[PDB]
């Protein structure tokens, strides 16, 4: 999916949504925690030229703490 | 020591002041339950790490403080069941506490052994308490019809 | 197979797993208790014993199926 | 101050000076100004993803 999808549009939005439906508080499902964190740290890693990386992750950063500062 | 670096040394006074004797703890309790966030603040150091005292301890405490009236009673059901954030906490306030930390209806063995002494034991206004127990078990059902 | 299976299914349906969401299974999850320890050394021998003697039924099974198929018997279409 | 407290009459005492109400005003205030030091999920995530003093 690096290789393939890496460095597009969407790209990084799919690495947000993933991450918050993978690591949600509600989320029942058990599967390795740490492994994929290991999984998408490289997933990360690599694509990082992609614009839409880091701007992506910051938004869902900012959601998170949207309780504070109402 | 733990005393020093963490709020645990208050926690062991309070429970020294409602145990040590049984004739004088209904006073103490009285005098003791009408301050703000006590009762949140007595849930976040239940379910946090070792710190200091055990947790057998702090379960008599909120155990005891809750049993004096029905609404304290009420309230700790309802911080330990629903919301666990400290009362009257806006953030603008850089001094009053948000215990913001601990995520909502976290159960380990001394919340299911506090809400049982909260339902089973025999004393009046009781029955507030049981239909506060039903009321959030039918409030959680009906929001899990999300669908 | 059946009764190495049988044992690490009750092995292991007398284990749980702390979701890593507060403060204490966080640290259950940086010292686990020699009980868990163990139990988990314990699965980790049955698993062993059950894959194992899995393998040496699939190839018992490939051999006869292989000799079996050898003397003019048709194989499943 | 435990061992003042031992007896009856201290903690009536205590009760009638209003020292129960500043306990569980020092312990709220207390708990909100620190900040816990025991290590959490932060200290999980970093020993994976990898006196006795080194």
């Amino acid at each position: 999916l690096v290789q393939l999808c890496g460095g597009e549009r969407w790209w990084g939005q799919f690495l947000s949504n993933v991450l918050q439906e993978l690591y949600n508080s509600e989320q029942l499902l058990i599967f390795p925690q740490d492994r994929v964190f290991m999984l998408l740290s490289c997933i990360g890693q690599r694509s990082l030229s992609n614009s839409g990386v880091l701007e992506s992750l910051l938004n869902l950063l900012d959601n998170l703490l949207s309780p504070l500062q109402p | 020591d733990q005393v020093s670096k963490t709020s645990i040394g208050w926690l062991r006074l309070l429970h020294h002041c409602l145990t040590h004797i049984s004739d004088l703890e209904g006073m103490m309790a009285s005098a003791a339950a009408p301050t703000a966030n006590l009762l949140q603040t007595c849930a976040a150091l239940l379910m946090s790490p070792y710190c200091g005292m055990h947790s057998p301890n702090i379960e008599v405490v909120l155990v005891k403080i809750g049993l004096q009236s029905t609404r304290i009673g009420l309230k700790l059901i309802d911080i330990l069941l629903r919301n666990c954030a400290a009362s009257g906490s806006d953030p603008t306030d850089l001094n009053s506490p948000l215990l913001f930390g601990r995520l909502n209806g976290l159960s380990s063995d001394s919340t299911i052994d506090i809400l049982y002494q909260l339902g089973t034991t025999q004393d009046p206004g009781t029955k507030d308490r049981i239909q506060a127990l039903l009321k959030w078990v039918s409030d959680s059902a009906r929001v899990a019809a999300m669908k | 197979y059946n009764l190495a299976c049988h044992r690490l299914e009750t092995l292991l349906q007398s284990i749980d797993l702390p979701p890593l969401n507060s403060a204490n299974n966080a640290q259950y999850f940086l010292r686990k208790p020699d009980k868990a320890v163990e139990e988990d050394s314990r699965v980790f021998s049955a698993y062993q014993d059950c894959i194992q003697l899995q393998l040496q039924l699939n190839l018992a099974h490939n051999a006869v199926q292989r000799l079996k198929v050898a003397l003019g018997a048709s194989r499943k279409m | 101050i435990l061992r003042v407290l031992d007896t009856s009459d201290a903690l009536k005492a205590f009760h009638d000076m209003g020292g129960v109400q500043l306990i569980c005003n020092n312990m709220v205030t207390s708990t909100r100004a620190i900040v816990n030091t025991a290590r959490s999920m932060v200290s999980t995530i970093m020993k994976f993803l990898d006196e006795g003093i080194h």
